[PDB]
């Protein structure tokens, strides 16, 4: 909210296989995929905050 | 609230399609099939109008 936590990654390999430590993201949105089994996206948008 | 569209299908349909399959789909790889999940959903929606 008022001071959000900004953070950003890049240079290495990703996947929604891997974008959660809980498979239930009790709090997510996801356009692309929640946290479970996908391997397959890239982009200049290497923010990750 | 009301005019719907569909927002996951297995393919793309082909010109002038009029498809009614409306099943759960995979967000997660997991056989759901005839119920939801938290990683696997249905596939309609509508505008607030």
């Amino acid at each position: 909210v008022y001071a959000w936590n900004r953070k950003r990654i890049s240079n290495c390999v990703a996947d929604y296989s891997v974008l959660y430590n809980s498979a239930s993201f009790s709090t997510f949105k996801c356009y692309g995929v929640s946290p479970t089994k996908l391997n397959d996206l890239c982009f200049t948008n290497v923010y990750a905050d | 609230y009301n005019y719907r569209y569909r927002l996951f299908r297995k393919s793309n349909l082909k010109p002038f399609e009029r498809d009614i399959s409306t099943e759960i789909y995979q967000a997660g790889s997991k056989p759901c099939n005839g119920v939801e999940g938290f990683n696997c959903y249905f596939p309609l929606q509508s505008y607030g109008f």
